[PDB]
RNA sequence: UUACCGAUACCAAGCCAUAAAAAGAAGAAAAAAUUUUUUUUUAGAAUCUUUUUAUGAGUAGAAAAUCGUGGGGU
RNA sequence: AUUUUAAAAUUAUUUGAAUUUUUCUUCUUAUAAUUUAAGUUGUUUCUAUACAGUACUUUCUUAACCCACUCGUCUUGAAACACGGACCAAGGAGUCUAGCAAAUGUGCAAGUGUAUAUGAUUCUUUAAACAUUUUACGCAUAAUUAAUGUAAUAUGUCUAUUGUAGAUUUGUGCCCCACUUUGCAUACAAUACCGGUAAGCAA
RNA sequence: UAAAGCUAAAUAUAUGUAGGAGACCGAUAGCAAACAAGUACCGUGAGGGAAAGAUGAAAUAGUACUCAGGAAUGAGCAAUUAAAUAGUACCUGAAAUCGUUAAGAUGGAACGGAUUAAGAGAGAAAACAAGUAAAGAGGGGAAU
């Protein structure tokens, strides 16, 4: 009998192996793992372990965000381990390298025509297998509806949560407990 | 050859998937042991470490 | 008991036995494990049909094979003991139970012409 | 492009109708492409894997020597025919024909 | 990238044609097994 | 589907993974929405705060066709209209667009957002947000209402 | 009891449907899946095979 | 006061599994006969391969991986 | 198959030194070997000069030493003087549909799903597949108010609110590090702006 | 433009009849009923309501003959069949339960766990001998 915690073995958390079937990510995947292993490169090894992420932490970038991230080094590659997709609010792109994992067909035609160009991720481990001028961007992992659910429940003080209702009249979850002249609120 | 007109290119009118856009792939070219061994990567490795 | 054959160690002979399939015709001696309340078996009492485990489990180099230091692999035709040509030293091959004697007689000259050893050499003559 | 050598071995590592699992005695896989050398389940000795590969296999009864494209033909023989349509693998496929040969 | 146009009698090419780019698709083995037993699904008839 | 079901894996548990103790009886706490207010009243309060009395006046019947009217922010009014025709705009400074977001299925046109600086616009619409055309006038458009 | 009212069919995508037939072409394209899924092509020259 | 006996605990060693870790996408070794033969092997599957360390009760309950049965495609 | 290496120790020669002054004194100079390194090797017998026995492997049956209460169940607590079970076979229990959500996989993405229906040399299979003359409908793309309604920086700038941390990137001290550069996601706050309510004014 | 009237199609069809099908059930299942089934049988009545399929290719092969028996049966040196231990309760023929033979145990339970020992059954695929020389039967490959 020993005392430890966990009865000694450590305990990680989040995923090990990707779930994904697909056969060319599967590839990508023993791609990046070798890269990130032989080289020390941080880079790859956060580029391995994003590419192992859920779609909900693969979330679109849009153009816009896309470009405005990359303003002030302008010679730079971005890359994005989800979807880029087109902003329509975007009057102009401007001259735009990235590489991520899938691009719509507007925000591929929009890049092209504004003359970036769109890379694989195959490729950016061909050009820049250590990540030399790369910078590294996500989308916005938090703003989906899901997480306007989660958090502190509906009912508690100063809660930001959505409540489940099949519709948002004012005759849906609107009375008591929502408005001082019907008990409480919030 | 009506597999061209039937998905995108030299369009007809009642033959072509409307609005139809290939699938494109992932990946560009799925090579990842060429890539692996080309020398601009092959430079970028570090030196093979041992095991225990 | 341990028993030794060389490399070969099995950690335990006399099969696991269902917990009171001795003394009860419709429980079969196959194995299962006691769920139970207060079982005895379950609660590890002593002198009383113990469980299996893992640490039972063999060593995995010589896990799977024979007494003649060969894995078993069954064969149904003449064509599915191409593999074995080689690895005529690592495997030895046994014929299907279904198998019909003109079959079972080629396969054997197949095999021996190969330097295969056969398990069930003798079945159906 | 679209295809690869790797990507074929992500295809058919496992749906294939060359590959014979061993139920029984659980521990072997065999793979059985005409251009297997060694029937190992490995895209190093898969013929349908590799770009170029030679073995000897005997169909009907008959010796055949085959090289990836796709000829066929049927033990000097066998070392000129391997220099001709040579790419330690030649000696492996040289012992492997000679084991052949003693088949009825 | 072209393909070899062969006569009812194989002993014989004729002009060849131009390989679609339908077939430069990913390949997708996941994709298709899963849509094919959805769609196969489709045929069954009650009981 | 049915040999992925959780149920299969505790086939010989007893129990079925409902307690050895509570055991699964048929509605234990009631049925429905039952104990609302009663003894379902703290799930009631946590997740579904407003749920209980009446706020509001009555509308007899309602005919959403009247108050249909889909909106738009000002901020795509230029994506709607397609990139080399957006172009042509931009680099001619006497024409400008006459954008009838009515026939794309827009009724009203609101003002959030940002137009493009000194790129005159015509949008007609049925409904103006006051900051809409605020923006609108002062890129140095105009809206006209239709109907 | 079996009830008739089972869900018998699944609506597919039409765009994933679409997909799985590019796909299965282009699959049929390569030769060692041809030779992986059973025929026996090893005597035919060319595997996107196409006569007059 | 000594010696001894005495656990599924403790110690050294082996093996199984679990967890974690170090690391990894190509060349002849031996032996027996008589320079020439013969016998074995001559590896490379990434949820994989090699090696290392620690760890292992369990009802209710949860999960993973496996084992079977009727029927359907391949 | 590129650490059972290197080192360490030992032996035999060898260079110098030191010292406890020497037949195991120590420290290196070089070479050659060894193992005390770098997890068991050798010899001789037997099995046996057999083809399955009186041996060896294995199953079973019997003893013997030690141990061993009847399972399932409710229960704080069951071997219970708690209930169910004489025996055996076969049958026998978290499923199906609707609806919602979360998780994950897949496609497409400010869109997405072509609903009912139509067509079309497909009409064993086929009750499935295939298709849809450039604002059908759902959900989403905007909120808020009982409500008339109103509706998101704001044209100084195609710009993209402000901080504190922070991934990535850039330099100077292709691989460690302190300052530089950029500042994703997110967290904590600040600001604007939209709807409602108050308050002040109110043509 | 009420207090009078008619009107086809697109729609529904656990009924009846007739076609066609199926990732359906396979004789305790599937309808209650695969069969002489809403039958037998029960209830004063309204009603209730089963069980029960399979020899063999062919009985246009369903057991002839003899012996012993009152007979049923049995046995055969007799007989159909590929087969009668397929003989009409007839395919296969499990378990509970019982019989025969053999072996063993046996002082108010029996069985069991763990470890061996003695018996008794089986067994050679590691549990010795590759090659070498001869003669006998065979099989293949290359060489004109």
């Amino acid at each position: 009998g020993i005392a430890l915690k966990n009865v000694g073995r450590i305990k990680k958390h989040g995923r090990k192996h990707l779930v994904s079937k697909n056969p060319y990510l599967r590839l990508l995947v023993k791609l990046y793992n070798f890269l990130a292993r032989r080289t020390n490169a941080n880079f790859n090894k956060i580029i391995a372990k994003r590419l192992i992420m859920p779609k909900r932490y693969r979330p679109p970038l849009s153009l816009s965000k896309l470009q405005y991230h990359m303003a002030n080094h302008p010679n730079d590659i971005a890359v994005v381990v989800g979807s880029i997709t087109d902003d329509k609010r975007l009057f102009s792109l401007k001259q735009l390298k990235v590489c991520a994992l899938r691009f719509t067909e507007t925000a591929r035609k929009r890049i092209e025509d504004a003359g970036g160009e769109c890379l694989t991720f195959d490729q950016l481990a061909l050009k820049y297998p250590t990540g030399k001028k790369c910078v590294l961007l996500r989308g916005p992992t938090k703003a989906r509806t899901a997480e306007k659910h989660f958090g502190k429940a509906p009912g508690k003080p100063k809660s930001k949560a959505r409540p489940y209702v099949r519709s948002k009249g004012r005759k849906f979850e609107k009375a008591r407990g929502r408005r001082k002249s019907r008990a409480y609120k919030k | 050859k009506k597999l061209d007109v039937i998905y995108g290119k030299i369009h007809e009118k009642k033959v072509t998937k409307k609005n139809y856009i290939l699938p494109k792939s992932i990946v560009h070219n799925p090579d990842i042991y060429r890539i692996i061994h080309s020398d601009k990567v092959q430079a970028s490795l570090l030196a093979k470490k041992k095991p225990c | 008991a341990v028993k030794k054959v060389g490399k070969i160690i099995k950690k335990r002979t006399k099969k696991f036995t269902r917990f009171q399939s001795n003394r009860f015709m419709r429980v079969k001696p196959a194995w299962r494990k006691p769920r139970g309340i207060d079982c005895r078996v379950r609660r590890r009492y002593k002198g009383t049909n113990l469980m299996p485990s893992i640490g039972y489990g063999s060593n995995k180099k010589t896990k799977f094979l024979l007494p003649n230091n060969k894995y078993k692999y069954v064969v149904k035709n003449v064509k599915e003991m191409e593999p074995l040509i080689m690895n005529h030293t690592k495997y030895c091959v046994q014929i299907a139970h279904n198998v019909s004697s003109k079959k079972r007689k080629q396969i054997i000259e197949r095999a021996k012409q190969m330097n295969v050893s056969v398990i069930n050499a003798k079945a159906r003559l | 492009s679209n295809v690869s050598n790797a990507l074929v071995w992500e295809l058919t590592r496992k749906s294939n109708c060359f590959i014979k699992k061993n139920k029984a005695g659980k521990k072997g896989v065999f793979l059985c492409d005409p251009l297997n050398v060694n029937y190992k389940n490995t895209p190093s000795s898969s013929g349908l894997v590799k770009s170029n590969s030679t073995n000897v296999t005997l169909k009907d009864g008959k010796v055949v020597f085959s090289v990836k494209v796709n000829q066929h033909f049927k033990m000097k023989n066998v070392e000129k025919l391997l220099q001709q349509h040579g790419s330690k693998n030649k000696e492996k496929l040289l012992k492997k024909y000679k084991r052949l040969s003693k088949l009825y | 990238p072209v393909a070899n146009v062969y006569s009812t009698n194989g002993k014989n090419v004729v002009g060849e044609v131009e390989i679609p780019v339908v077939f430069q698709t990913p390949i997708r083995n996941d994709l298709i097994q899963s849509v094919y037993t959805n769609m196969s699904k489709n045929r069954r008839h009650p009981y | 589907a049915t040999r992925f079901k959780k149920n299969r894996k505790k086939r010989g548990h007893v129990s079925a993974g409902h307690g050895r103790v509570g055991k699964h009886r048929k509605h234990p706490g009631g049925r429905g929405k039952a104990g609302g207010l009663h003894h379902m009243r703290i799930n009631f309060d946590k997740y579904h705060p407003g749920y209980f009395g009446k706020v509001g006046m009555r509308h007899l019947n309602l005919l959403k066709n009247r108050t249909y009217c889909p909106t738009i922010n000002v901020d795509k009014l230029w994506g709607l209209l397609p990139e080399e025709k957006k172009k042509e705009f931009s680099e001619n400074k006497d024409i400008a667009p006459v954008i009838d977001v009515t026939r794309k299925g827009y009724f009203k046109v609101l003002g959030n957002g940002k137009l493009k600086h000194n790129q005159p616009i015509v949008v007609k619409a049925r409904y103006f947000s006051s900051v809409a055309e605020k923006k609108i006038k002062a890129v140095g458009g105009q809206c006209i209402l239709v109907a | 009891p079996t009830k008739i009212w089972r869900r018998w069919g699944r609506k597919v995508n039409l765009k994933e449907k679409r997909y799985a037939v590019c796909s299965s072409i282009a699959a049929s394209g390569v030769t060692s899946l041809v030779l992986a899924r059973g025929h026996r092509i090893s005597h035919l020259k060319e595997v996107p095979l196409v006569v007059s």
